[PDB]
């Protein structure tokens, strides 16, 4: 069962997670992300520590971008 | 080839070290094994293909990515050996690995970046080209989002599993392949990642030069653990969808099997084993 959508302004960046796995956006930039098999997230900014949701990891990535525009992949 | 612990090198050695990897930068080279990573980190899924990460062909994978990383410092200086870095024992910022006549230290706390060292953006010698986040200077936040490096103690508990791996051969895992890893129990290997920041903790980790040293250690934790259960072995052994069986061969090279890269002294001794 996929997670539901989101949209919210984190931040100040817009984050946005759909079901597709499943997609998210930093101000319209499509972020990688990944469930693991214990059913929490990561994105490819913050792969190594695993966070519940796809919405904790889309606001784990704009904590880390520090406001730079994130890059497509 | 002698692989040997970061904090023994000789200040020659730090310095030619340097040299080869600021020259395979140069080249364009280093580059291409930052992209090659990310996309293994990317592709890797506990649920379909996974070959570089999160299943029991991580440690072969990662064995057989760091000699092709060695092989092109070597090209370069022929005498440059792959050092690594034992976390559990130079475990703080004032690690001689972080001074500025080797990595440099941790980054200022506005933005992440990296001051001193020959990694600095500021010495126009160290682009970020392959990357997520857009910011193109090295960046590291050391201790900033997990507080402690793994101890001995941890260490040692994790080499006494005696499994190598266990079904379903993923980030769930009980064994010692995914708590050498870390994505269950105390947390090596991904901790590790962590405790950096900065590119450290992204897909794109081989743009900070202190990835080689990191893998570099979990390398040898994986000799040290075959020498602790000598009669324990890579698991699976065959027929096993989406993982990489022990003969089977492993993307991107296809050339190579894990079979052919558990004894490491094929290619390279330690300084200490
Ligand atoms: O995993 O690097
Ligand atoms: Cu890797
Ligand atoms: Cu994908
Ligand atoms: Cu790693």
């Amino acid at each position: 069962a996929a997670p539901e959508s989101f949209d919210e302004v984190y931040k100040g960046r817009r984050i946005q997670g759909r079901p597709a796995g499943y997609e998210v956006f930093v101000d319209g930039v499509q972020l990688h992300v990944m469930r693991n098999a214990d059913g929490s997230w990561i994105s490819v900014v913050s792969h190594f520590d695993p966070v519940p949701t796809p919405r904790a990891a889309a606001r784990a990535a704009v904590d880390e971008l520090q406001g730079a525009p994130l890059l497509p992949f | 080839t002698v692989r040997k612990n970061q904090a023994t090198l000789t200040a020659d050695e730090k310095r030619r070290f340097v040299a080869a990897v600021l020259e395979l930068k140069r080249s364009g080279r280093y580059d291409e094994f930052v992209r090659t990573h990310n996309e293994f980190i990317m592709s890797d899924t506990d649920s379909g293909e996974r070959t570089g990460h999160r299943s029991p062909s991580f440690l072969p994978w990662h064995r057989r990515f760091l000699l092709d990383f060695e092989q092109a410092l070597q090209s370069v200086d022929s005498s440059v050996t792959l050092p690594y870095w034992d976390w559990s024992a130079d475990r703080t910022v004032r690690a001689s690995l972080w001074a500025p006549d080797f990595l440099g230290g941790t980054g200022r706390s506005t933005d992440g970046r990296v001051m001193d060292g020959p990694f600095a953006a500021s010495t126009g010698n160290w682009p970020i080209n392959v990357r997520v986040d857009s910011r193109t200077y090295l960046r590291r936040s050391l201790g900033g989002s997990v507080a402690e490096l793994p101890t001995r103690a941890e260490v040692e508990s994790v080499l006494a599993i005696s499994a190598y791996d266990l079904p379903p051969y993923n980030s769930a895992s009980e064994g010692f392949r995914n708590h050498l890893e870390g994505w269950r129990g105390v947390n090596l290997h991904n901790r590790v990642h962590v405790w950096v920041g900065g590119q450290m903790a992204t897909g794109v980790s081989p743009n900070d030069p202190v990835f080689w040293l990191h893998h570099a250690y979990v390398d040898k934790l994986w000799a040290e653990w075959q020498r602790r259960h000598p009669d324990s072995a890579y698991v699976p052994t065959g027929g096993t969808p989406d993982v990489v069986d022990l003969n089977e061969t492993m993307k991107p090279w296809n050339t190579v099997r894990p079979a052919d890269l558990l004894d490491h002294t094929a290619y390279y001794t330690f300084d200490a084993l």
